[PDB]
């Protein structure tokens, strides 16, 4: 295989010491992983393949300027995209954020007759079309 | 081996027997575009926008109804099927109005996004469009009939979800209109979901109309509080503000939908707020004070009394973290009086048993059920998502429902036994006919609704449910497995407080009143100051002033479940959290904390200081209360039923009557929607009229 | 303007104005929103 | 043709091809996948040890004379165990043609410096360590080069927040600039724009 | 195994901690001349304190590399002060000195906002 | 129209006023406070209904390409006018 | 300063628990006879190792691990707990 030596470390893999991340945005956020739900707004299921994390929200108050929202958290904007749920655990681990997971929500398979519509003896038989 | 095997451009899949085109698609993870198709409806091939091409066959099929047959081949990006979507996506356009600047479906439009990916890039339409008159169905759904695509969606939910049958076509050809012909108000407790379900902008919520677009919103995956069904959704924010509620599915609790207080009711999170902590002046009126000096009233109270002098009642919007956070402080001076506005009686095993106070069937299970047998209850106000439940099952699975109560309107036809609570007498010996039904069932269910134990012979109507349930599911007929007896809960507050050991109802602080009274969102009025000692010192936590704060001599201002993280268990068992949406207004606080502060003050810290500290504690009370989405089984029924006849209770004589028996009495039933504006509008409406 | 006039709306400024920036005709930005939260208010009567 | 279609250049598609197999047949040590897009362009996924290799080889090669690197960069990809993607594009003056070499490597594992091969490669792997914190062994002088003196993170990482964490304003009682954590006035306002429908079929993952 | 990776330079936790303690000699001499050099306001003494803390806050790592990259990012840190790159603002934020005391206890965090 | 409040500072259009106790009007001493006077609210209601002598009518706000997208108005209802969704001219028709 | 609560925690199906599921089928309603206004929770919840919780006077609280006790020795455990304060 290699010409290059390498080593052995059974450490736990953990970068929160070189992320430059400040002591208050590791410890006491919480991270959700979770696959988005589809929005109820749409049927199609494209924004549902991927695996996100996201982090707790924190105050927004209005601008007395202007009325804008102003934030004093710098990870309301932060949203990662994952390939696999076991991947974003893994990348919450080594930086060292709390985390939850969410399992996958997948719709059940159904049972779809048109026929149905047209029942001699049962109530599926629809008054209308 | 009954499945079949079909291709998928090329690639196998095997389906079962009766798998559509469109179904098989899916798996291997295509979607085919639809209009007129929802899965959870029934289905009506009419707006063509599935039509797809099989290998050799020379006419396309819609892929939507059209059941696969062994050896097909589904072409879904032929040449043959582009150019059927392009001709579709055609005259779907051809008499549409140009309005997506101002029609609120503008960015989350399945016509605009299906146009994009499948239509063409621009007209050869040169006439001019249809144009339609708009539709007045209540003050819930606008209606900008122009944009309306004919897929009858909203006939085919109003007809088979929400069991109405007010909506329909009618005309012919292009002048087809849908609506109600007459002048009528679609005022259903499940109407507020034919805005998701239609794909264009022809029906847009009246609430949330012109306020936002679909790109700029933050969405926070939350629970619903209104009831204890616990409605997973979606709570759509933009720039620290609530814009709408949307449902999450949830296939084994409220699907896709969610109720009308659900979806509307969050406007009344914008009024008559408690922003700052207030205490009583020289003049006994309140007023504005700090933390500070808020906590340092209710600490020295609470350092000069002890045992039964303190007292505590959580209304029904309280989460688990601060029940058990007011129960660990209100122990800490060796009081145990901590009460729940919701009666449970405590008779037998009371609270001892899980299974005693639980929907141990679990919701999803009612598609299981063969025969359904509803006492005292009127489930589609109590638990709407509950009653769309069982309303599927007895449309697909020809469900037997009887109902011992009133006879009220459960949107399908059901067997009324009578509303006298001796009929329960009669079933349990077998002397009623309907007996014999339940004997044959095979995988019977008896429903006790929450509403029915308010009576003060609560304990004789649950003893005779339990012992129509026990002679039942000891016996041939049902399998181990399958559980009989549920109770259904309306309280989102009620399943975890009795989890945690408060006493259900507020009768020990009746018995022996306090000096001291923790009203922890208690707005039901239960206890007033006519049943307390005259020098009573009453705090009121909460996020609305109503009718617990009137009343108080300190309020603390509390955060509402869209701005905490906090855990709420339905009426199955099930341990559910939500999640911050927007922080609480002011100088409102998380109530957990809110407590965790005061024990600091008072010289009785509790031993948590942060969520997941509390919620550690959570664990050590009832381990099931941190399992989320997961529900625990619960057993012991016959031990139950044994203590249960150890006093025999006699019930009264007057008939089971349910506290909501028409839709007016739907829309208001707590803090929250009491301050809507929106459910105002409704009672308003469904009383008065369209007018 | 001379020969090819402007076209006249009711609502189009009949007096020009010149850059009024540090004087006490300054413009000064503000929300043009009203409140979002009505805080509830107390009875203004004793409990007993 | 199609007036809205680019053309395709189906001869310059073959040739890259076969110039890429010719490359994996030669350096089979290193080379783990080749790939030529629809638009004409060479792509030679390598193992990281390679890079010297791979890189001499290619530049100072007969038929290959690749003398010009046009541009070395990296992208973060948070779901990959090697979350680092390490992209070299090289120019050939001779032969008229570019070429990718691409790589990979992880917040702690060092890649080899091809400052020897590419005295171009000097400031971009300064930019690559400063930008992704990817440690280049070997480098004659790497330090940060875009970012203030003391900054702190990574600002390409997606992880890291549009905005830093640190914002600079003059003080008046300290009698100088300051630094600290960053408020907004208007908070950056996220928007999802991705629509629920699927827009390429050919690019379609299995399930 | 994955377990078996590539150094960075030190081969053991050992040979990283020789790295460690050259570096913290190097900063331990450079503060008086930094004080001198950019005319701080901070005594040696807190010059010297400041480099401590910084050593002791990642005193729990038992990862070499993770140790190597905090050595090599130190040596960068310190090339910079050597060679007056960063001028005295730079030196000076290691000491936020306009920054107030953020409440730490429960109830002082409660008063203020509504973050843990 | 521009209506005043108690403290005598100007109503927006959009009914944005600061209350008594709100210091923020303090941003208006020594200066102004910017109000633009013609409501479009007011001006829209002085308009005249259009009669016209079919069931579809159809508006583009007038000067073709320079107005908003064309949109058509049924007119069925003899209980309302038919208003355009951009520009909100109105229209009925007579007779029928 | 006597005993306010006792809680009972198990699994439903895990051998660790099988004795306090003993104990709950065979004694259970004896035990709240006895004891007709004492709180006793019984709170299953799957793979949780079974435990017994009692909380005395002012929110003091004591648990015994009952990990593969046998339905007797649940007995016991809870006589002790009925018996000794704390
Ligand atoms: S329904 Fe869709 S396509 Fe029609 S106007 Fe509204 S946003 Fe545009
Ligand atoms: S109103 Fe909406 S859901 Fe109903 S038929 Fe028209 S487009 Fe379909
Ligand atoms: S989705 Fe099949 S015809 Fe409409
Ligand atoms: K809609
Ligand atoms: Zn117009």
């Amino acid at each position: 295989t290699r010409d290059t030596q390498l080593i052995t470390v059974d450490e736990k893999l953990d970068i929160t010491t070189i992320t430059g991340v400040p002591e208050e945005h590791i410890k006491t956020r919480k991270a959700r992983i979770f696959v988005p739900a589809r929005n109820n707004m749409q049927s199609g299921v494209n924004n549902t393949k991927k695996w996100k994390m996201e982090f707790d929200t924190r105050e927004r108050w209005e601008n007395p300027l202007m009325g804008w929202a102003s934030t004093a958290d710098p990870l309301s904007n932060l949203v990662l995209t994952f390939s696999t749920k076991e991947d974003a655990v893994a990348f919450a681990e080594k930086n060292g954020w709390s985390y939850d997971v969410e399992e996958r929500k997948v719709p059940k398979p159904k049972s779809k007759s048109y026929g149905a519509n047209f029942s001699w003896n049962k109530r599926t038989r629809v008054s209308t079309k | 081996s009954n499945l079949i095997e079909v291709f998928v451009d090329g690639q196998s899949v095997m389906v079962e027997p009766g798998t559509t085109v469109l179904q098989a698609c899916e798996k291997v993870g295509m979607q085919i575009p639809r209009f007129c198709y929802h899965e959870r409806l029934s289905v009506a091939g009419n707006c063509r926008m599935c039509l797809v091409e099989i290998e050799k066959a020379p006419k396309v099929v819609a892929a939507c109804a059209m059941p696969v047959m062994k050896g097909w081949n589904i072409l879904t990006n032929s040449e043959k099927t582009k150019k059927a979507r392009e001709g579709v996506m055609e005259f779907l356009l051809a008499n549409h109005p140009l309005d997506c600047p101002i029609c609120d479906q503008g960015g989350e439009c399945d016509l605009q996004d299906q146009s994009m990916m499948f239509g063409s890039d621009r007209s050869r339409f040169l006439e001019g469009k249809r144009a339609v008159e708009d539709k007045n169905i209540g003050p819930l759904v606008k209606t900008i009939m122009t944009r309306c695509i004919q897929c009858t969606r909203c006939i085919r939910f109003a007809s088979e979800i929400a069991g109405v049958d007010d909506l329909g076509t009618t005309g012919r050809g292009n002048d087809m209109q849908v609506g109600t012909y007459i002048e009528k108000m679609f005022m259903s407790e499940l109407s507020g979901n034919i805005i998701d379900i239609c794909p264009v902008g022809a029906l847009t919520s009246k609430p949330y109309a012109f306020t936002a677009r679909p790109w700029e919103t933050r969405k926070t995956e939350s629970i619903d509080v209104m009831d204890a069904v616990g409605s997973n959704i979606v709570v759509s924010t933009r720039t620290g503000e609530v814009m709408r509620i949307l449902p999450r599915m949830h296939e084994d609790i409220n699907e896709e939908w969610i109720s009308d207080k659900t979806r509307f009711a969050y406007d009344g999170l914008k009024r008559q707020r408690l922003t700052e902590p207030m205490v009583r002046n020289e003049k006994g009126l309140l007023t504005h004070t700090t933390w500070e000096d808020a906590l340092s009233r209710v600490a020295g109270m609470l350092q000069s009394f002890q045992g039964n002098d303190v007292a505590a009642i959580a209304g029904g919007l309280v989460d688990a973290e601060a029940l058990i956070a007011l129960k660990d402080l209100l122990n800490r001076v060796d009081s145990d009086t901590l009460c729940t506005e919701e009666v449970f009686p405590t008779a037998g095993a009371g609270t001892d048993l899980r299974s005693n106070y639980l929907l141990n069937t679990t919701i999803a299970g009612v598609e299981e059920a063969d025969v359904v047998l509803l006492v005292g209850t009127n489930p589609r106000f109590e638990a709407p998502l509950f009653n769309a439940r069982i309303r599927k099952s007895w449309l697909h699975n020809d469900l037997k429902v009887a109902l011992i109560g009133s006879p009220v309107d459960l949107t399908y036809r059901y067997d009324h036994l009578g509303d006298s609570p001796k009929i329960l007498q009669d079933i349990a010996s077998g002397s009623h006919p309907f007996s014999q039904v339940l004997q044959e069932a095979k995988k019977p269910m008896v429903i006790l609704g929450s509403s029915a134990l308010q009576r003060n012979d609560g304990a004789a109507i649950l003893a005779a449910v339990s012992n129509i349930a026990q002679k039942i599911r000891t016996s041939s007929g049902v399998t181990g497995d399958w559980k009989v007896m549920n109770i259904l809960h309306r309280i989102a507050s009620q399943v975890a407080a009795l989890d945690l050991g408060y006493k259900p109802g507020v009768e020990a602080i009746q018995k022996n009143p306090p000096k001291m009274l923790f009203l922890l969102g208690a707005d039901g009025g239960c206890i007033t100051r006519q049943d307390l000692p005259k020098d009573c010192f009453i705090v009121y936590q909460g996020h609305h002033g109503d009718v617990g704060a009137p009343i108080a001599d300190v309020i603390l201002p509390g955060a509402a479940y869209t701005e905490k993280s906090a855990t709420y268990v339905n009426t199955e068992g099930r341990a559910q959290q939500t999640k911050v949406a927007v922080t609480p207004p002011g100088l409102a606080r998380e109530d957990w904390k809110i407590i965790r502060a005061l024990s600091e003050i008072a010289g009785m810290t509790l031993p948590y200081d942060t969520l997941d500290q509390v919620r550690n504690r959570l664990e050590e009370v009832s381990p099931n209360l941190v399992r989320y989405d997961d529900v625990e089984g619960a057993n012991y029924f016959q031990q139950a039923s044994e203590l249960s006849k150890l006093v025999n209770q006699q019930l009264l004589a007057d008939p089971l009557v349910p506290p909501q028996l028409t839709i007016k009495d739907f829309y208001m039933t707590d803090s929250i929607s009491r301050a809507s504006q929106t459910m105002a509008k409704c009672v308003k409406a469904v009383t008065e009229g369209a007018h | 303007p001379t020969v090819k006039p402007p076209t006249a709306r009711k609502f189009i400024w009949t007096n020009h104005k010149f850059n009024l920036s540090g004087t006490p005709q300054q413009y000064v930005p503000y929300s043009t929103t009203r409140k979002k939260i009505q805080e509830w208010v107390p009875p203004s009567t004793p409990y007993k | 043709t199609r007036p809205t279609v680019r053309p395709r250049n189906d001869v310059a598609h073959k040739q890259l091809s076969a110039f890429g197999e010719y490359v994996a047949e030669i350096l089979p040590k290193y080379v783990q996948q080749v790939q030529v897009s629809c638009f004409n362009e060479l792509e030679i996924c390598i193992h990281p040890d390679g890079v010297i290799p791979v890189l001499t080889f290619l530049r100072d090669h007969s038929n290959a004379q690749f003398k010009s690197l046009a541009d070395l960069t990296a992208v973060d990809i948070p779901t990959r165990q090697n979350r680092f993607e390490i992209v070299y594009n090289l120019l050939s003056l001779r032969f008229n043609s570019r070429i990718r070499v691409k790589t990979y490597t992880d917040e702690l594992t060092p890649i080899e410096s091809s400052v020897p091969v590419y005295k171009a490669a000097n400031w971009y792997e300064r930019e690559i360590w400063d930008m992704f914190g990817v440690f280049f062994a070997n480098h004659p002088d790497l330090r940060r080069i875009l970012t203030d003196y003391g900054f702190e993170g990574h600002p390409f990482r997606k992880d890291f927040p549009l905005s830093g964490y640190v914002e600079l304003r003059y003080d008046d009682e300290v009698k100088r600039v300051v630094a600290e954590p960053v408020e907004l006035a208007q908070e950056f306002r996220k928007f999802d724009l991705n629509s629920p429908w699927e827009a390429f079929p050919a690019y379609r993952q299995p399930p | 195994a994955s377990t078996s990776v590539k150094p960075i330079f030190s081969r053991d936790m050992n040979e990283a901690k020789r790295r460690v303690r050259e570096l913290y000699r190097a900063w331990y001499r450079e503060v008086p001349n930094t004080v001198h050099l950019f005319q701080l306001d901070i005594s040696v003494k807190q010059g010297r304190d400041k480099v401590r803390e910084m050593f002791k806050k990642n005193a729990h790592i038992t990862d070499p590399r993770v140790v190597d990259l905090l050595v090599i990012k130190g040596k960068m840190e310190l090339e910079e002060t050597i060679k007056v790159w960063k001028q005295r603002t730079h030196v000076m934020r290691f000491f936020h000195e306009t920054e107030a005391p953020r409440p730490k206890d429960f109830l002082s965090k409660f008063y203020v906002g509504h973050d843990p | 129209g521009v209506r005043t409040s108690p403290t005598g500072e100007k109503v927006t259009h959009t009914g944005q006023v600061y209350d008594d106790g709100d210091y923020r009007k303090v941003r208006f001493v020594g200066r102004q406070k910017e109000v633009n006077e013609n409501f479009a609210i007011d001006l829209i209601a002085e308009q005249p209904v259009s009669q016209v002598g079919s069931r579809v009518i159809s508006c583009d706000g007038g000067g073709g390409a320079l107005g908003h997208p064309r949109v058509y108005i049924n007119l069925d209802k003899e209980t309302k006018t038919g208003t355009c969704g951009y520009c909100g001219l109105q229209f009925r028709q007579q007779h029928h | 300063l006597g005993l306010r609560e006792i809680r009972i925690h198990l699994c439903q199906r895990s051998p660790g628990s099988q004795g306090v599921r003993d104990f709950i089928e065979k004694r259970y309603v004896e035990l709240k006879k006895a004891n007709p206004d004492l709180p006793i929770l019984i709170r299953e919840c799957s793979d949780v190792q079974p435990k017994l919780w009692a909380r005395y006077a002012f929110g003091q609280e004591k648990n015994v691990s009952l990990n593969n006790f046998s339905a007797d020795q649940v007995t016991r455990a809870l006589e002790n707990v009925l018996s000794s304060k704390a």
